[PDB]
């Protein structure tokens, strides 16, 4: 009954801003760090951003550092991603992923739970 | 070592520690939040309170 | 950047054994994961720690290897096991492999 | 000089309807909320019903809700309790009590003035 | 004898106003919050409006907000629904319902008592 | 909007047991109700609080659960238990389900 | 229901001090009353608000406490003070205690 | 039909008191928290005060706190602002504004509905 | 007068759901983290679940994770445990315990206050 | 006009109970946390208890924990301190104090407003 | 205090596109509003939540952004769109921007 | 899982001293507690922090040790002290010991 | 418990400068307050945050310091400034100092 | 959009205390270490102190060891430096600097981002 | 303490090549940095690691050297490149040079 549901996709022209959402259920959201994963059409999977369980530390990919901002709202069990100055290379399906590390692993884990994914199309 | 890297390790475990103090902090702001929702809850009880003053 | 490489494709008849591979540019100390993705669907975790199966993964999926060389093995390939298989490391950063597609022979 | 005189009590077989009364004198009956209090023989006290000063809001105990109806006639200062489908558990002394609340208390008060009480007997 | 009797239904053309009524008997109508519930022909049940026990707070569904107005008069124990600028989507059976919450539930309750129901037909 | 969903239809012979279900899109903390409706008649409350029966409701009707998953159980189906069964939440707003119809098998 | 409990009985000789206790299952914020009832007579209000005396009540009666635990104190117990004493809350509903009997020692 | 009408403006010399009013209609006034917003002649908009839907909580700007008091009368659907110790800096148009938060927004919203505004002139 | 009172036990056949309750009094319930502890008949104690003082974080045992849910209502000073998919090994006495940590301990403490316990029997 | 007025002091025998009250005016009482501070004769000041703005969280000194209870009722703007099992060491002037924190200070502030104080004497 | 900054003036001829900017000194998590004020009239809400249009607002008004940077975009500028546009945050307090006036080129 | 050992059963006559032992698979930094449970009753905390007595605990109970080895010492074993004693850690998770039963010799 | 210490008594002629000091047993990060109490009157807040004056506190009162060392300085001590001055931390709990008395020289 | 703002400067006589602040924006403050760099008027740059990302380790120069205290608050993205035993030789411009080393450098890095700098004057 | 020494001043006309130098008392293996500080402005990082340009640095800035001797070469000096240049090492501690001033010839 663990679920991740992405929302906020669609069509946006290059150079603009758009916000992605990820609603979690079936687990204690505030105890986990959350990821964003990207898969371009016809390409492989690419990691986008990471946020701590409390929102303190945020880590970003070199391809999106400076443009993208990852945030969360533990009260509503919802994860966010702000993508500004969008480029045609940002067209992809965005997945919401959970960090599946044991609470005493000390090294971080794999992506145990994935969302359904959302499409963002950057074109004119 | 003074010259060791002071930057956070990206692969440090981002998950909460279970054996962290679950109790509240006494010295946390006890005053109200000004930007809390000031509107009425639709699901609050709409029925009269029996113990309200019955006198005119 | 830790580059992870996998074979392009494998053709396996149902009921046979498939042996995928994954090589990392640097050492990843049992910090490797395996995923199974079907077209139009999100990836689904199989192995974490390079040897540990996930929750609802049948015993026919097996992983091994440490350091730089890793291998995912599928025994008695079923009809539901035809999909793209990705290799990921999470030791230095989060880099995926290019994937290996298994196809009906 | 403040009194509550109740009447209408007696012996009635189970299932029939009996109508009590409470004559109030020595105060303004039209501005007070009136209660009914019950006491079984050898048992403690039990609250039965309440009515607002004007007759708008009525409240009943879980053991008498639906069967009992409380009404008042502010013109001649009489409080009524209409009981129907009476049972053997309704045999007790019924007291007519005035609400001892300040006009600006907003939460009701104790039972300031009590009536003499009238015995109601339910037996075959 | 907890009864709710809806009235004021009938056939009305789009854009005109209609007023529904709900007469209550067998309980203290002044201490209960009252709802209106809607059921389109061949469709399910839809909640419309809620009014507090004293008429203070009123809440409406998004499909009826602005057009419909709920009001009550605790004197004669009658609930009202004023529907203006009626549309074809408003054709349904309108049920008068009582809030079945405990007086100290703090969260509202289910619809304990329903009325007979009345037909409102919006067509030319 | 908290979406409330119920199974479409089930056919039960008299005397058997029916197990209805109701899933809430968001968490409704034991704020669920069940209603029984027959054609041409108003709905009638059966269970409130997700476990408490109404006043004049027989013991064969039963419900349980909290949070997101709720169930309604009717034991020893009678001739009077052939009606449409509705699921309602009253935690965020007052939203109903589409109704589950029981049919003579 | 806010349950109210009192000690069963106490034996006090005239001139001494009697201390009656009353405990509520939940919080009653100074909405407690004490009544004195002699056999064959109507109850008589002594304290309301858990500390305030009524009109014709002597100073030898005093109440204290709020929330859940309450106490009634009688100083210089007289011949008229040997009766049953009831503890009532009026915060959630109007529920009474089982009474405490004061008997001549 | 959702409207707010301010009243009570005019000319007042410094150091005196003045009371504003705001009459609401077309919506359930008792369910909304209301604001006061200020605009000096030729200046920008400045927020003054907030009151809860029932009047329990009140919040004020640093430039008016202590001097100003916000109140309401839900029975008459009227909002008040009591302005005392008036200064030349208080000359402005005072707007009555409604908090446009969804009933489950958890953070309050924008000023959904504004009044026409009333002019307060503080000078000799 | 620091007390914990469990309720809601009984007999439930395998596969169904049962809800436990724990009412607290004699201390500030909203400032403490709460635990559930389990003792099978004839065996030792087993920790089940932990909830933060505000309900933000929840932690569960490996045996009950996914099936059991811990929740609290600080307004009513009550703690909950929703157990679904009940199995034969869940038959035990369920204890409600308080985290006995100093407010500045940084690690969480022992189980200071235990409840009376409630028996849960899973059998056919 | 920001005032705190204490009441309920006097002479009380050891082992008995005493209740203090603090009436607030000139500010919004429901948005602040309130404290009790104690000053023994000839001694320094001592903090006693704290209550949240809504009454949810309560904190007590180790010297009074278990015996004293802090409460509030925002309706009439009153603060309460229920003192039980009083000892000779409890004899002091009890001050009612407001928490002088900015609404976003994240830690709580000093005691901004103090009352006039009420003297409590515990002796025989 | 979260101070809000906007460009002073902006000259665009009818039919073209105008882009207004807004910067927050601290983080405002999509708690931003845009208002339109014509001379001699009260403000009118256009956008709330930094992206959601109000009830009777044409689709030619659009906003985007979160955190500390926000923009208001007007497409196909009309004769009714010439007014002062204000930026307001409602996350920490209720503070407005100083406004950007749109004037015919 | 930090699994906790304890001796099975020790027999002591009233008035003598009882020495209980507790060992851990890994290190728990003074994060150990001791509990007393009598049949049919809930456990009762005795020692926390591996050395600190609870509120209403007699001074005859004393705990010591840190890391892996912990001891519980009862001096002048009384009639009320015959029960099962449990050893619990709260460092990595909340795991208990199997208990040690003290019986009358 | 954070212990707060102050000088015992200080004698200053009117018009001079008085330097009151406060020392904390542990670190309080600018969470320290100063109060003024005349005999028979309630304490009066002067400084909060170790440097910020209260509402109607004249400029002759000044505070400084952080961590464990704090000072209160009064320049040109007036006739109404002869009182007992208290030091309080509000970082870990609410503890006060024993106060420093200012007497006329 | 990476910025560092120093504030809290001014003129303070020798022997007293002064506190510095450093505000960070446009990047994840909790992920990087921080430095203070001192520039006397007419002199070169001087390194003051280094603190870890989480605050675990603090290091100081030989000239300011003991006297100066460095601290950070990751929640507010703020860096604090406390100046004790101030001397006239400390009159300088103080800069806030980020350790712009890669996350896997194992040797530290240069100061990537510099603040505007605040002026500190120590004279009579 | 690792002392670092730099040239005092050099005069170069615009369009020519400026060659700066830096010498460390001890060994610093590619852990040397360069900053550009104009009067009244904060230092601006140019080269880190003794060879790597920073983010917003034009290609005309270049550095080299390892161990003891390090250099900073500016090719085609522009009007924007006239400022003081500081040399920093970060191998053992954080020490700065005295600065090199480039002045218009």
């Amino acid at each position: 009954q663990v679920q991740l549901v992405e929302s906020g996709g669609g069509v946006v022209q290059p150079g603009r801003s758009l916000r992605l959402s990820c609603a979690a259920s079936g687990f204690s959201f505030s105890t986990y760090g959350m990821h964003w994963v990207r898969q371009a059409p016809g390409k492989g999977l690419e990691w986008v951003a990471l946020i701590w369980h409390d929102g303190s530390k945020k880590f970003y990919s070199e391809s999106v550092r400076g443009r993208f901002t990852i945030s969360r709202d533990n009260s509503m069990d919802t994860l966010y991603l702000q993508m500004s100055s969008l480029r045609a290379e940002d067209t992809a399906v965005y997945y919401c992923a959970r960090d599946g590390a044991d609470y005493f692993d000390s090294t971080g884990g794999a992506f145990d739970i994935w969302g359904q994914g959302t499409m963002v199309i950057v074109s004119s | 070592n003074p010259n060791a890297n002071p930057n956070a390790n990206p692969n440090a475990n981002p998950n909460a520690n279970p054996n962290a103090n679950p109790n509240a902090n006494p010295n946390a702001n006890p005053n109200a939040n000004p930007n809390a929702n000031p509107n009425a809850n639709p699901n609050a009880n709409p029925n009269a309170n029996p113990n309200a003053n019955p006198n005119a | 950047i830790v580059m992870t490489q996998s074979p392009a494709t494998l053709s396996v008849s149902p009921g046979e054994r498939a042996t995928l591979s994954c090589r990392a540019s640097q050492s990843v100390s049992s910090n490797l994961a395996w995923y199974q993705q079907k077209p139009g669907q999100a990836p689904r975790l199989l192995i974490y720690g390079a040897s540990t199966r996930a929750t609802g993964i049948p015993a026919r999926f097996s992983g091994s290897g440490s350091g730089t060389e890793f291998t995912l093995t599928i025994s008695s390939l079923q009809s539901e096991d035809f999909a793209t298989y990705y290799c990921q490391q999470y030791k230095t950063w989060w880099t995926f492999g290019q994937g290996t597609k298994v196809e009906i022979k």
